[PDB]
């Protein structure tokens, strides 16, 4: 609620797409992006650095390589603070690979160091296609010596049009025999391959078409001869006759060839082919379709007229199996489309990875970079732009990345990744809510508190709705314990204005109002009539945000004429060097900076020196005077919450206007101040972090009507002037919860008769109906049934105050429709901090009516208790009770009671599926060792570190007949812990019939073995897991005289029933089981 | 019935208290020293007190059905509803809708021209004489138009040089046309043969990225018929593509951050703006499209059938058509169009101001007895069988006279529903009895409202200096109560609650007992801030659509619903848009129980009883195996892999769904008896 909308800085540099993407640089500067700032030949854009000192933007020097074209840099930005560095990107680089160009991306790292240029600037060369063409030629005696040199001249010709090593050739000639003139190995090695072409001589002889074909693919197309393994296999043939004497047939050859995948062409000569007996050997020979892989001819000479045509059919080769689909890799991934840093090197995001799946390339410290896609075993995620947006997620442990996939199944999903030692797998994910919603656009890891461990994560979906298309941002905390994660710890902020594009961008802003609760900003350039807009929210406690925003600075703030503002924004850094953080929001044409005005708030204390009125100037009399009694009222003012503004100037001096007024609501002033003589007064006085107490003089007229109702005195107070030394504060202000209206009461000595002395006698007692054990997690509301007495004079403005630990406060009950032997009662309660360090009082005066005679009354007061309630292993609470006429005497009548407190914990255990259920028929003898393996995994989603002890139950002895021997428990991935061992004998019932019911072998039948594996401190989120194994004997199997028996092991986790418990009521997730089977017959 | 007293100064301030609030005008009804606020109770209480029946001013909500002549409008009546709406009280008016006949049709064929749509262009290039033939039965002289589309010109949606750009055609290069995105080939015309022959003309094209940019074409079509032309009756479109679809946000890839304006700007029946222009958002159609009475008919491959299926949920009037990759059964699409497109009767309204809340009812023809919900979704009504929607309009406060409309989505018939703020209760003026109220005040239905400076039930008292002994009688609720509950000084029997210049704060009541600040909080706001609800003497009167002690359970809606549209899946009541999943089922919609044993035992017996046929063991199956479904598809999630009845490791995933022990399996076509 403290975003300046008057005295701010504005940079309006008109450079096309300027102010389209912006980021906080090293605190002294702010960098803006102008992707469409045309430079040279359809090339880059350019960046601009701007300082606060002088309202002006200076161009930034850059060595734009001729390689990077139309990359329009600045589109994607990112900055770190560790050491200050910045990062810009051209996610539209164009490199011409001939037939078609693509998009690679190119970024730059600047700073107070070396101007690095990282992909890193291996100008991403085009893709190399591998082809292994094999010329096959008929050398039968039918061909003349003249038509030979002409054909081999056409061969060399079709060989030159190609370039190696991306292309390869191997020749064979086939008549009655088969000569391999040169192999694939003798082509890439021979500096002059065509030198071997004019070296071959004709064969004449017979003709065995099909025979050669097999002699070609089962030799020349071996990786042995040199034919590259991962290659495209092409085979061409040139013949002038059918196959006669051909001891083979196409019915055998064609199939196994297509297996390796070999496109087959054909070029004939004679026109005897255009008969219906010599036309089928072009179709059969070639691969389907037949009308594409053939180019018959009459003349060997004009065979080179189609030398011009064969150019194409071979180059157009891509892939023929799944009806010429369209696969990819990293040609149009526009890396750097979105980038974010992290302690272990920067991280740019690719989009067009493979099936446009997506991912992100990580760059370590001059170590070669890594990369994280989703694997291919992940069938889905086609066309989702995984990595459209990227953000960090630091934690007390290792880092965690997050990528936005706007179009997963065309709806939008967001996926979080972890980088475990030698793993780099997926943590979890969440689908979108609606189709086209675009769930994934924006993301921001933010910190509800300031513990440094990213608590939650925001998500964007500007194009979403159900009735109103305002937009949609989604709050999604970061649960630890993979395979479970919800973007629904409830909420999602919006607005009541369709077509607003709310969630287009957003950034952590941090602590601005100083209540230890980080606050975030969110853009929406579509609000109003295309006009811009921005929003401000606040955290609460842990994973949560406040739906109701405090501010909504939009494009109506004398932003004379900008169309859509808020496209992007980043804040959190102090750049104007006026103490507190700043915010930068980009807009079309210009970019603004909104500072945060210091918010201090103050505490107050009120009192009336003369506690009450002594009845002296009460009912009064009318011989002689008004001896107007003189009451003193002392008020004090002091400011305490400060942490951000720190000591020194401003955080101290600050004048204020005070406005005291007595019995305001009534047109019958019960008194007046002396200084001014009015029923109210004002005086401007200086405040400090040190209290300022001043008492004023009050004049009560001797005679007065109403005395029962105390006289009220409230103060209106603000912050006047706002001149403070330098103009380095300018404007301070107050917070949202500003109870600027504080009132204190002054009672009267009620006439309790012409005598009888007015004895104040009130007792009190309360309890907790049905309250069982009270653990922190369950039992959030705390129902207190307080009864109270009045064995003395009437108490009028009787008050009832409680003392309680910080971990709870009072909330109004407001129960009604018609129930009780109970509350009925309108009462006013005011919480407030009291004791030295921890406890504090919530007073509650029974507002507007009397408590008479020996009458008792009971009301209900409930205290919400926080899930993270810091309080001793016991919590006490008291109840002071007294009349409006204060406590005139000695021994207080307080009533207290102390309760045992426990704390919520979530503790679960599963039976990992690496479990040995191995039964099988080969059971000839009684052997020993096919050791079974019962792996148990455990983890706690609680919110506190707590010692535990994981118990086990493994069967062994069974009437002297061991079940499985030498059983121990391994504890990998974790220190060598200490585990206990103890044998025990079950009840000894008739086991014969027992397991006949159920083949199961629980510990109740066979002498089991308990393992007590203690644990020092089971830190939350710790998935501490371990397994147990032992050679499993087959001997005991006969002891019971059945088959298909199954032995079970039980594993139950435990912890001190006292102090800790489990939350939901009762979950047996702390008791897993693993049933192995020993079915072995014969 | 029900009536809690707000500040009651006149008969009108009694009406602004609630629906069940009545007022009595009968004079001499006030006792020796009784409150004037007593005149405002419930009708029953008034009669029990003595207040005559004809003295009970009771403005109730009702409806004015000014029906037209005929040919005013066709099957939406009434045509003009002039409601007189009292706040808090609902006015109900019915809506008869009996669709009559097929009006002039107007089709438009949005075909994606790709290399994958080759045999589509061949088996469709000219089959339109059977379209008018399929149009002949129901409708008469309709219209037929065509529009082509591919994807944005500039990359990364398709290589932008080089002269592959002049020749995108893969490998065949049969003189395909230049890469485009929207070419209006044919305008809406009567002829049919001229239409076919103008289509075959153009050949396909090609692009890079797999999904298409067909959405941009959508808007450009229904954007400016000042150049394309459109009939003033019906307008049906039909999407056709064996590819995906790009929406807003994807344009940022092509260095374009200029959103969609909504209007097309062509110069040669061909877009040249889509490049300097971003993609239409997903929701930018259900508005603009449904505004021009146009409705696409999804008809693509089975590979893209269930993706457009989720799209059917959002946008209104749209059907899904799975067809072969040859587009041969394309004309049967429209036999399935009118099938459930003439079926979706809609009944929404212009975005009303927040000061109003509208609902409807539904009485479909085949069986359905629906009640209380927006829209008018009755997918079981067609030609000549009327329907029934009960429109109930309620207000929160005394609105200002305004007017809105209730249209049927995809229909030009406008129903101008007038709305009148009915609150005031006429009775008399200050010509009758300038006497009582001792001249310094007027009279209104009995009581007298005094001037700024005169007060009392007969303007007899003045706002300075007064008080009596037992005038303090009805001035305190009971014998053991403080006068006027404090915060109020009693004058002439009754109390004048003091005033507080503090936001929200306000005292009121006979004995000044109630305030509008001391209620139950919520999110650090009184009764849920001014947005959600309000405060009145402790209890919160939450605005419409909000319930709870303090509007705590903020919404009466159910976001607890999934796409399945069953609350919280398996188990979990839907409280406050939150599910209470039984056992360890986790949020939000209660499907995954992470800690559960992921039980494959006891399932093997039934796995070989469904995929393989190795003997339903205990009995048969489909009885001991209510995991009824065994989709022939790669479902996944609970990747299980255990053994069979005799040796072999039978693999199979296990995708659970919704309630209790309901499942969906694909048992691998494989075994392992090693
Ligand atoms: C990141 O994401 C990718 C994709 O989502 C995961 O899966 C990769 O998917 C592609 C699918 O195309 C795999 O394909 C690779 O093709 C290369 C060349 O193209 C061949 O394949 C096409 C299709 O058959 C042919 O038509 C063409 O003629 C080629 O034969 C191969 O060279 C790749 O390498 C394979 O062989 C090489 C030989 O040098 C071996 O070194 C490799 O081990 C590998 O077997 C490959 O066949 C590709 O295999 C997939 N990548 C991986 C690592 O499996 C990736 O898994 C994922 N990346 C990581 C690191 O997780
Ligand atoms: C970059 O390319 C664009 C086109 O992609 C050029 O814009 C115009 O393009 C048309 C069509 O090719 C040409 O006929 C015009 O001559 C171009 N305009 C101008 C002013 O040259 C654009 O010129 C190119 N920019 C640069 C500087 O290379
Ligand atoms: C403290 O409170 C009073 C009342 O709010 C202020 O008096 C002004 O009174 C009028 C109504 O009569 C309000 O509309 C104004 O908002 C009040 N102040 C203004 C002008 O904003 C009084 O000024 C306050 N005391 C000071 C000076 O701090
Ligand atoms: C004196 O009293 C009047 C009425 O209460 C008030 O309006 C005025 O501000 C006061 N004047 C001073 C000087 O305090
Ligand atoms: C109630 O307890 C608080 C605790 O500090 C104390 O300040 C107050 O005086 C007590 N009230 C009385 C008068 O008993
Ligand atoms: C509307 O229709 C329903 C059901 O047919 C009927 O009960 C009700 O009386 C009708 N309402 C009006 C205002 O006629
Ligand atoms: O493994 C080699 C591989 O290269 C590729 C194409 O040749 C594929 O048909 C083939 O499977
Ligand atoms: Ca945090
Ligand atoms: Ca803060
Ligand atoms: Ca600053
Ligand atoms: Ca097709
Ligand atoms: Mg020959």
């Amino acid at each position: 609620f403290n975003l300046d909308t008057e005295e701010l800085t504005a940079f309006r540099v008109d450079s096309a797409g300027f102010g389209d993407s912006v980021v906080q640089y090293a605190n002294s500067w702010v960098v803006v992006g102008a992707p469409q700032k045309i430079t040279a030949a359809n090339q880059t854009g350019g960046l601009y650095q701007c300082g606060y000192s002088t309202g002006a933007c200076e161009p930034i020097g850059l060595q734009v390589p001729p390689e990077a074209v139309n990359m329009s840099l600045g589109l994607s930005l990112a900055s770190t603070t560790s050491p200050s560095q910045l990062l810009a990107c051209g996610p539209t680089v164009h490199h011409e690979c001939g037939r078609n160009m693509y998009l690679t991306g190119l970024c730059f790292l600047l700073g107070p160091t070396q101007l690095t240029q990282r992909l890193p600037v291996s100008r991403q060369e085009c893709p190399r296609q591998e082809q292994d063409i094999v010329f096959l030629i008929d050398g039968s005696g039918s061909i003349s010596s003249r038509n030979f040199a002409t054909m081999m001249n056409f061969v060399r010709a079709v060989i030159s049009q190609f370039q190696r090593p991306s292309t390869q050739f191997s020749l064979m000639q086939f008549s009655n025999k088969f000569q391999t003139h040169f192999t694939f190995e003798e082509f890439r090695r021979s500096s002059n391959p065509l030198s071997l072409l004019a070296s071959v001589h004709q064969l004449q002889g017979f003709t065995y078409t099909a025979t050669a074909i097999q002699n070609v693919v089962h030799r020349l197309f071996h990786a042995s001869y040199g034919a590259r393994r991962d290659a495209a296999k092409i085979l061409i043939v040139i013949t002038d006759g059918k196959k006669e004497g051909d001891s083979l047939d196409y019915k055998d050859v064609i199939p196994m060839a297509d297996a390796a995948g070999i496109i087959r062409y054909a070029i004939g000569v004679g026109l005897a082919f255009q008969n219906r007996n010599s036309w089928k050997e072009l179709n059969d020979i070639a691969s389907k379709p037949s009308q594409e892989h053939i180019f018959k001819v009459e003349d060997f000479d004009a065979l080179k007229d189609i030398q011009n045509q064969l150019k194409e059919k071979i180059f157009a080769i891509e892939g023929t199996e799944t009806t010429s689909s369209s696969s990819f890799e990293l040609e149009m991934a526009q890396e750097g489309f979105s980038a974010v840093f992290t302690p272990d090197g920067p991280v740019l995001g690719a989009v067009g990875s493979f099936t446009w799946s997506g991912g992100a390339f990580l760059y370590p410290p001059n170590m070669s970079p890594t990369f994280i896609n989703m694997s291919q075993e992940n069938v889905d995620m086609r066309d989702s732009y995984l990595g459209y947006s990227t953000e960090l997620a630091l934690w007390k442990g290792v880092q965690s990345l997050v990528l936005g996939a706007p179009r997963y199944q065309h709806t939008g999903k967001a996926v979080i990744f972890t980088q475990v030692s030698r793993q780099w797998r997926m943590k979890a994910e969440v689908t979108g809510t609606q189709i086209g919603s675009y769930f994934g656009a924006s993301l921001c890891s933010v910190d509800v508190d300031s513990d440094g461990s990213t608590d939650l994560v925001l998500i964007g979906a500007p194009h979403y709705y159900e009735q109103t298309r305002g937009g949609q941002v989604s709050v999604c905390p970061l649960p630890r314990g993979w395979r479970r994660w919800w973007c629904d710890a409830v909420l999602y902020g919006e607005q009541g204005h369709p077509w607003g594009r709310f969630g287009a961008a957003l950034t952590v802003l941090g602590d601005v109002n100083g209540d230890k609760l980080t606050d975030v900003v969110i853009g929406a350039p579509g609000e109003e009539e295309n006009r811009g807009a921005v929003y401000l929210f606040h955290g609460v406690l842990g994973p949560s945000i406040s739906p109701s925003h405090s501010q909504r600075i939009a494009g109506s703030q004398l932003s004379s004429r900008l169309q859509y503002f808020g496209q992007a924004l980043s804040g959190g850094q102090d750049l104007t060097q006026d103490g507190l953080v700043d915010l930068a929001v980009g807009a079309r044409g210009q970019v603004l900076l909104l500072r945060t005005r210091p918010v201090l708030w103050v505490g107050v204390s009120m009192q009336f020196i003369p506690a009450e009125i002594p009845r002296s100037a009460f009912e009064c009399r009318e011989q002689v005077v008004s001896e107007q009694t003189l009451v003193q009222s002392n008020i004090c003012l002091y400011i305490d919450k400060r942490s951000k503004n720190l000591l020194g100037s401003r955080d101290l001096q600050s004048s204020v206007t005070l406005d005291l007024a007595l019995d305001p609501g009534r047109l019958s002033p019960r008194a007046t101040f002396q200084e001014t003589k009015n029923r109210s007064l004002s005086r401007v006085r200086v405040l400090g972090l040190k209290a300022h107490c001043e008492n004023f003089n009050l004049l009560l007229p001797s005679c007065v009507e109403d005395s029962v109702t105390p006289i009220t005195l409230r103060l209106n107070f603000t912050l006047v002037g706002k001149p403070l030394l330098a103009f380095r504060n300018l404007r301070p202000m107050l917070a949202a919860d500003a109870q600027r209206y504080f009132t204190a009461s002054l009672p009267f000595e009620k006439n309790c008769g012409a005598d009888h002395i007015c004895q104040d006698n009130l007792g009190i007692s309360f309890s907790f109906p049905g309250l069982k054990s009270l653990l922190v997690g369950s039992n959030l509301e705390l129902n207190a049934e307080v009864m109270v007495w009045n064995d003395g004079e009437d108490s009028y403005g009787t008050t009832i105050t409680f003392s309680h630990p910080a971990g709870l406060s009072y909330r109004y009950v407001a129960e009604g429709q018609k129930q009780g032997q109970l509350r009925s009662l309108h009462l006013t309660c005011d919480s407030a901090p009291v004791g030295s360090q921890g406890t504090w009082s919530t007073s509650c005066r029974i507002n507007h009516l009397i408590f008479r005679g020996g009458a008792q009354i009971t009301f209900l007061a409930t205290f919400d208790v926080s899930p993270k309630a810091v309080l001793g292993d016991r919590l006490l609470l008291t109840a002071n009770v007294s009349s409006e006429n204060n406590t005139p005497r000695t021994s207080k009548t307080t009533f207290q009671l102390e309760l045992p407190v426990k704390y919520a914990v979530y503790t679960v255990v599963s039976s990992h599926e690496q479990f040995t259920k191995y039964l099988n028929f080969s059971e000839s003898e009684e052997k020993e060792s096919h050791v079974a393996m019962h792996r148990y995994q455990v983890n706690n989603l609680g919110q506190r570190d707590l010692p535990v002890s994981i118990n086990f139950w493994v069967p062994v002895e069974l009437n002297q007949e061991a079940v499985w021997m030498d059983v121990e428990v391994s504890h990998p991935q974790n220190p060598s812990l200490r585990c206990s061992s103890e044998k025990i004998a079950p009840p000894a019932s008739d086991f014969l019939a027992h397991i006949q019911k159920n083949p199961v072998l629980d510990c109740s039948i066979a002498g089991c073995l308990r393992f007590r594996c203690d644990v020092p401190s089971f830190s939350v989120q710790e998935e501490l897991d371990f397994t147990l194994k032992g050679n499993l004997s087959f001997g005991w199997v006969r002891q019971i005289l059945q088959k298909k028996v199954s032995v079970v092991s039980v594993a139950e986790i435990t912890f001190d029933t006292s102090v800790y418990s489990q939350l939901p009521g009762q979950e047996a997730f702390m008791r897993a089981q693993t049933t192995t089977v020993l079915e072995k017959y014969k | 019935q029900e009536c809690t007293k707000f500040k009651v100064s006149s008969c009108r301030e009694c009406i602004e208290s609630g629906p069940g609030c009545t007022w009595c005008q009968k004079l001499n009804f006030t006792g020796p020293g009784d409150p004037d606020s007593i005149r405002c109770d419930t009708r029953p209480q008034l009669l029990m007190r003595g207040c005559a029946a004809d003295d009970i001013m009771d403005p109730t909500s009702l409806a004015e059905t000014q029906e037209d002549h005929n040919g005013g409008q066709k099957q939406l009546s009434p045509q003009k509803v002039t409601l007189y709406l009292r706040p808090g009280q609902a006015a109900a008016f019915n809506v008869t809708f009996r669709r009559a006949k097929g009006y002039p049709i107007d089709l438009y064929y949005l075909m994606d021209l790709s290399y994958s749509m080759l045999d589509d262009l061949r088996n469709v290039k000219k089959l339109g004489g059977d379209l008018l033939r399929a149009l002949n039965e129901i409708t008469e002289s309709g219209r037929i138009g065509f529009g082509s589309f591919v994807d944005k010109t500039v990359l990364p949606f398709v290589n932008t040089h080089p002269d592959k750009l002049r020749n995108p055609c893969p490998n065949k290069e049969k003189e395909c046309q230049p890469p485009f995105a929207f070419r209006h080939v044919l305008k809406l015309t009567n002829n049919s043969n001229q239409f076919q022959t103008e289509v075959g003309k153009q050949l396909i094209s090609g692009n890079l990225d797999a999904p298409e940019g067909g959405l941009d074409a959508m808007m450009q079509v229904a954007a400016c018929p000042e150049e394309i032309g459109w009939r003033n009756v019906t307008r049906l479109l039909v999407f056709a593509t064996d590819d995906g679809f790009h929406f807003a946000g994807d344009g940022k890839l092509g260095a374009i951050l200029t959103p969609n304006d909504g209007r097309c700007h062509l110069e040669d029946n061909l877009y040249k703006r889509s490049n300097e222009f971003d993609y239409p958002s997903v929701g930018q159609l259900a508005h603009k499209l449904a505004e021009n009475n146009i409705q696409p008919i999804f008809a693509v491959t089975s590979r893209m059938v269930k993706t457009y299926e989720k799209l059917t949920e959002i946008i209104p009037k749209s059907a899904v058509g799975e067809l072969s990759e040859d587009s041969s059964n394309v004309v049967q699409l429209i036999k399935n169009a009118y099938n459930k497109l003439s079926s979706r009767v809609f009944l929404d309204h212009n975005a009303l101001p927040d000061t109003l809340k509208v609902t409807y009812d539904s009485f479909c023809s085949n069986g359905v007895t629906h009640r209380n919900q927006p829209r008018g979704d009755c997918d079981g009504v067609q030609i000549n069988v009327p329907i029934t929607f009960q429109v109930k309009v309620t207000a929160t406060e005394c609105i200002q006279e305004q007017s809105f409309v209730i249209r049927a989505l995809g229909f030009t018939d406008i129903v101008t529903v007038q709305v009148l703020p009915q609150c005031e209760c006429r009775c008399r003026d200050q010509s009758r009895d300038r006497s009582l109220c001792h001249g310094k005040g007027f009279l209104e239905c009995g009581i007298c409202r005094c001037d700024t400076g005169y007060i009392g039930k007969n303007c007899e008292c003045q706002t300075q200096g007064r008080s009596s002994q037992e005038l303090e009688g009805s001035c305190r609720k009971d014998n053991n109560s403080i006068i006027c509950s404090g915060l109020g000084d009693c004058v002439c029997g009754q109390c004048l609650c003091h005033t507080s210049d503090v936001p929200g704060k306000l005292i009121y009541g006979q004995y000044c007992e109630c305030d509008t600040i001391n209620c139950e909080r919520y999110n650090g706001q009184v009764c849920g801030g001014p947005g959600r609800g309000l405060c009145f003497c402790g209890k919160c009167r939450c605005h419409p659509g909000f319930e709870g002690s303090a509007c705590q359970c903020e919404r009466t809606t159910e976001g607890c619903l999934n796409p399945r549209r069953v609350e919280c899946s398996g188990r979990g009541r839907c409280r406050c848009n939150v599910c209470e999943c039984h056992s360890g089922y986790q949020l939000p919609l209660c499907q995954e129980c992470p800690g559960c044993p992921s039980p494959c035992g006891k399932y093997i017996s039934c796995a070989e009883c469904l995929k393989f046929e190795k003997g339903p063991f205990g009995k048969n199956c489909s009885a001991a195996c209510p995991g009824l479904q065994l989709s022939n598809n790669p479902v996944k999630g609970r990747t299980c892999k255990e053994r069979d009845s005799e040796g072999c490791w039978v693999a199979y995933t296990l995708e659970q769904q919704d309630g209790m022990d309901r499942y969906l399996i694909y048992v691998d076509e494989s075994r392992e008896c090693v």
